[PDB]
């Protein structure tokens, strides 16, 4: 579980590291599509940034804001970033 | 400024005592928590609370705890109240040698509090019984250590004497010839009653069947109550007692009648006089028709051969009568209670009965035997100012 | 602050241990989740004599239950009151004495012994001053006895100066259930008349004969003897627990019981028990209980007052009741019945007096005997004594690993001295 | 009169407790019948067998 | 603000050391991303201690990692330090330790550690207040102690003011999972007993009957094995950290708790140690904790204190606990079983206590102390060597880069050495 942990950790990273690589726009691309946190859009923008999915709905689930699954919207920017 | 302060010792004295501060609170207008909604035995302080000067001390806690949690909780100071971790076995070895170390200090200092708060000293009232470990052993190291310290002031005792026939421990004669003889001479006086003949006359004069210990100690608080009713002590010292060790009178209350009886018949002051000289209705056991009386004091609230009105307790027996009288009688009567006692003693020392214990617990096998021949010097001196 | 710490030692004990903390704890109020659920503010007052506080406001019991074969105590924590303990103070081995006492007491119960100490130890330890502990136990079997006469002398040899309480099941020779019953009751009284300071001797022979009489019951399981025998520690240091009109402790009745040294054995007996057919009739009064404690049917030992003459006797009562109709209700027994008591003591009666009933009565009490007669409980004894062991019927089995021949001759005078000191002073 | 009147609820109680052990003996008499009833039943099976 | 400086060593020290971290980010709330999270703010007041901080949000620990196999190192990356710390200094090669001390100390040792004492000596020189070397090492292993004793020895020829915190995981008398390991000891006699300044010595044979007595487990794998070393190392620097109602430096516990020039061994225990049931059936305030830490059940050896004295004992504490309390409570157990104490302290013992408890628990405490009873597992060591030595059994290794019967043998008086100047103070 801790190992899993860490592999979405490290992704979160490159998600963030892509993000330096515009912010506002993407944020604004996530909230249009599917939802904030939403596991269907976060395997999106997997797909996209290139990190290739039950796991993948894992870590969605465990970004996703407790109830809210959106990640708190704001907060989800934050955690795109982190 | 005339005060006494009390101390009670063992289970007998704690449940005469709680009957007597019951009695002394309803006498005076204190309600129990202390507060007037009688500064001979209380203390005043500023807030409007009164304290009593009294010092209770046993060695299982599970009878002062019932004081500290019942409905008296909010009279007393609650660091006058000594308890103990394992109690003394019924033994004079363990009260005296071995467990009493761990509290005298702690009796001492709150004596000594209670005895610099005040202004002019009087005595002292020690409430205990000649039966149990720390009723005799705990008492004679109070005894002896509050001789030497204080003085001369004087030192009145209440105790249980034990009866002629009827006894719960089996081992009572050691105890009782034991803690005699070191509580000759500390004393300045103390005073006897005995369980079953204040049996026999709770069933024939109030007429009640199946009498109790609250029934019991309902009658030694208004016998403590009466003699010490002139002060709202000495005189009883100089007066009583020929020689410094004949210092045990005997007591009675005249007008012990219940209501249903005392409507019909009236309590004269002869009739009162000549009811406390009945051998009926005296509260020792003893005969005294083979004994003739040295000394007599009558104290009167509200063949024959020489040598305020009372309270009313709630939930009580004995009825409001308008006058009363206490005798503290001295009597040669006790010569054959002595003898008696000192024979149950004899039989069990004849074989080393019960004798291991207080031997591996401090004593020797002629520290009893010191007792024996200072109690039959005890019977000749009665047979001497025979 | 007058405490105590219980202990077990074989089936026989666990038993009645595991029956005697659901007699102590339903009298306390306490669930077998530990919650307090009481009505009185006296039940938490003196939780600290047998018990121990865990955190959250839970209650522990102060016990080790100790036995050889691991069936014995997955018995006791599967039982209604059985999870209440330590988990880590049941101790147990794994290899089976098997009623050896060359097991039990040399060589099997001496890679136990190092770890029941401990438990003794640390949980004898957080309390402030003792007064000493309990075992409870019987005499019949291997290491019920032969560890439970090493717990006690070995205990003896650390806290000498306090009162080790014990507890004895008799073997009852017409109720039989061992071959062997003499090498392991006339092997274990020669290390338990100098190690304890008080021990009674219950039996199971009486034990039905109180069954089949007063109760009349019908089928008596050992659900219901053992209830008789936790029923009757309750008794005996409610005093310790509760206050009363007059009280006396445990130290205070070792005192006045023994005579000399070596008469410490008692015999119990419980005054009210009625049949369930015949309670509404009988009245209950201090009179008509005193006719039952001193009867002879009445008595949880085989033994019988009338072949002897009494030495002494405590009487603890318990509940709402006159001190006159103590006083002088067993006066009255000791006056009129006079051949039956000895004559150096010219008053032979103790009595103690409670406030607190057991529950769900209005009136009780608990005899203590300590007669002369019990000499007889030790002849019949020793006459299956003296014949197995004059052929040598069984001893290759116990001598194959310790003992010797001299052992129990050693130890059987060390028993057979205590009939002829029950004889002298028996007139 | 307070003392009667506690007197009266005590010997309530106890006659309470008194009919909860006759209910709880008839039961086990009941199931003591069941059991013989069992028995009789699988003792004809094996004579059938 | 003052420091340690870090280093981890061998198979056995960097797997603890790789548990190392982990325990104390749970304490201030380091997410392996970087990202601080604990609300309480005695947390960020003392992030210097075994940290780098850095730009965006994260934050970076203070340890360089060296080992002659690849696999460790990938195994540590495996846990979080690759996901915390930098890239560069993971140092591995892929050549062969072959579990040789002289492998250790003269191949791989000699080459690789000049890739590593060049950032040893940059966290040094870059800021002010150091303090302390740590280097997490075993006694075991030839590779764990060839290295081990190398990162020691040259460091002190210059810097010599140094707190050095080593661990030894010490070769137990039963447990053996290796060959080659009472050879490896007497190696690392000859230079780690003069020049270290703090020591906890464990094996692995105590760590199972913790768990197997106390703990009531069935498993003792080497994954949670760790939290009986790896919770207890941090009992010692709460101090730094975090705030108390006494503070007892790591200067100062050199002060209070070494009392010789050399006598700096130490064995450490954690206080709320249990079985799952049990610990509804004991309390544990003071009045218990110290009746728990200080039995013959919660050491780090197998000898017997029975057969000793404890010369000093420290303790050090963690939470809210009254001061009178664990004044009088100690001042029971010093007088009580007084015995067991030595004749030189006249307050034979050490407390020092603190306000930050560990996670989950109202109270705990960190027991180390230094006793005299591990006296007795040094001559099993020179057991170990003399039945390995008549044969010279091994020995074509340590021949090939050369060490002579000889100069084991003017080693192995050493390790008398340790024990006679030990000794001649032993008795009178």
């Amino acid at each position: 579980k801790d190992h899993q942990r860490a592999v979405v950790a490290a992704a979160r990273h490159h998600l963030k590291k892509f993000n330096h690589q515009l912010q506002v726009a993407f944020r604004h691309y996530d909230k249009k599509g599917d939802g904030v946190i939403d596991r269907a859009e976060l395997h999106e923008a997997c797909v996209q940034a290139n990190l290739h999915k039950m796991l993948l709905d894992h870590l969605f689930d465990y970004c996703d804001v407790d109830q809210d699954g959106l990640i708190n919207y704001l907060e989800f920017a934050n955690f795109l970033n982190w | 400024m005339r005060e006494c302060i009390s101390i009670h010792v063992g289970q007998a004295g704690v449940q005469i005592g709680n009957a007597c501060w019951e009695l002394y609170c309803l006498e005076h207008g204190i309600q129990p928590d202390g507060q007037m909604p009688f500064n001979t035995f209380f203390s005043e302080t500023g807030a409007g609370k009164h304290v009593p000067r009294a010092v209770f001390v046993d060695l299982e806690p599970t009878v002062i705890d019932e004081v500290r949690t019942g409905t008296y909780r909010q009279l007393f100071h609650p660091e006058q109240l000594i308890t103990g971790k394992e109690d003394a076995a019924n033994n004079y070895a363990r009260g005296h040698y071995t467990i009493g170390k761990e509290i005298i200090d702690l009796v001492l200092d709150r004596i000594r509090k209670l005895a610099d708060q005040c202004t002019g000293l009087q005595g002292f009232l020690v409430f205990h019984s000649f039966g149990g470990g720390t009723g005799s052993g705990f008492t004679s190291l109070l005894m002896e250590r509050l001789s030497v310290d204080y003085g001369k002031k004087s030192k009145l005792e209440f105790s249980i004497y034990p009866a002629p026939q009827v006894s719960t421990a089996v081992v009572e004669p050691y105890n009782s010839i034991l803690t005699t003889h070191t509580t000759l001479e500390h004393s300045d006086c103390a005073f006897m009653v005995d369980n079953e003949a204040i049996y026999d006359i709770c069933r024939r004069n109030l007429d009640i069947e199946r009498p109790t210990y609250t029934n019991l100690n309902r009658l030694i608080g208004q016998i403590v109550s009466s003699i010490t009713a002139s002060l709202r002590l000495t005189e009883f010292q100089t007066n009583l007692v020929p020689y410094p060790r004949i210092h045990f009178p005997l007591a009675t209350y005249a007008p012990v009648i219940s209501a249903e009886k005392a409507y019909h018949e009236q309590l004269s002051v002869a009739e009162i006089t000549n009811a406390c000289f009945e051998p009926a209705n005296q509260m020792v056991k003893c005969d005294p028709r083979h004994g003739k009386y040295m000394a007599c004091c009558l104290l009167y609230r509200g063949t024959i051969q020489f040598v305020q009105p009372p309270t009313v307790v709630p939930g009580g027996d004995l009825a409001k009568v308008q006058r009363a009288v206490c005798m503290l009688s001295n009597t040669t009567a006790i010569a054959e209670a002595w003898a008696r006692l000192d024979h149950k003693f004899d039989l069990m020392y004849a074989k080393r009965a019960f004798v291991h214990w207080y031997v591996g617990e401090g004593m020797e096998e002629g520290e009893f035997s010191e007792a024996r021949e200072d109690m039959a010097a005890l019977e000749k001196d009665y047979e001497e100012v025979g | 602050m007058r405490e105590i710490v219980h202990l077990q030692a074989g089936q026989c004990g666990n038993q009645i241990g595991a029956k005697f903390w659901e007699v102590i704890s339903d009298e306390h109020g306490i669930d077998p989740t530990g919650t307090y659920h009481g009505d009185s503010d006296l039940q938490l007052e003196r939780i600290n004599v047998y018990y121990n506080e865990a955190t959250g406001g839970k209650y522990v019991p102060r016990a080790v239950l100790v036995d050889l074969e691991p069936g014995t105590m997955d018995s006791v924590r599967s039982g209604p009151f059985g999870q209440i303990f330590r988990p880590d103070n049941f101790v147990f081995g794994q290899s089976g004495a098997g009623n050896n006492w060359a097991k039990g007491h040399y060589t099997e119960g001496a890679e136990l012994v190092d770890s029941v100490l401990d438990v003794v130890r640390k949980e004898a330890e957080s309390c402030d001053c003792l007064q000493g502990f309990q075992l409870t136990h019987s005499l019949g079997g291997g290491t019920g006895s032969g560890m439970g006469t090493l717990l006690i002398s070995k205990i003896r040899e650390e806290y000498p100066d306090r009162i080790m309480n014990t507890f004895s099941v008799v073997p009852s020779p017409k109720v039989s259930d061992t071959v062997v019953e003499p090498y392991n009751a006339t092997l274990s009284v020669h290390q338990l008349v100098e190690n304890t300071d008080e021990t009674y001797c219950i039996d199971n022979e009486a034990l039905y004969d109180i069954c089949f009489r007063t109760l009349k019951l019908t089928t008596p399981t050992y659900g219901d003897l053992n209830h008789l025998v936790s029923a009757t520690m309750s008794g005996v240091t409610t005093c310790l627990r509760f206050p009363g009109q007059l009280n006396a402790d445990l130290r205070k009745l070792a005192v006045n019981m023994v005579p000399f040294p070596r008469l410490h054995f008692f015999m119990p007996g419980f005054a009210p028990l009625t049949s369930r057919g015949s309670q509404q009739y009988r009245a209950l009064t201090v009179p008509e209980l005193t006719q039952q404690m001193f009867d002879a049917k009445n008595m949880m030992a085989a033994c019988d007052p009338r072949h002897g003459r009494y030495l002494t006797v405590a009487a603890v009562f318990r509940g709402r009741m006159s001190m006159k109709e103590v006083d002088e209700q067993m006066l009255n027994v000791q006056n009129k019945n006079s051949s039956y008591f000895v004559e150096w003591i010219p008053n032979n009666v103790k009595t103690a007096v409670c406030d607190i009933p057991p529950r769900g009565l209005k009136m009780s009490a608990t005899f203590i005997g300590n007669s002369t007669a019990i000499q007889e409980l030790f002849k019949r004894i020793s006459e299956q004594f003296t014949a197995m062991f004059r052929r040598k019927a069984f001893l290759h089995w116990y001598t194959g690993e310790g003992m010797d021949e001299m052992e129990f001759t050693e130890a059987e005078s060390n028993m057979n001295d205590l009939v002829s000191e029950y004889q002298q002073y028996q007139d | 009169y307070e003392q009667m009147k506690r007197d009266a609820e005590i010997e309530r109680i106890m006659m309470e407790e008194h009919d909860r052990l006759l209910k709880e003996e008839s039961a086990k008499q009941e199931r003591r019948n069941k059991e013989r009833a069992q028995y009789y039943l699988d003792l004809e099976k094996q004579l059938e067998d």
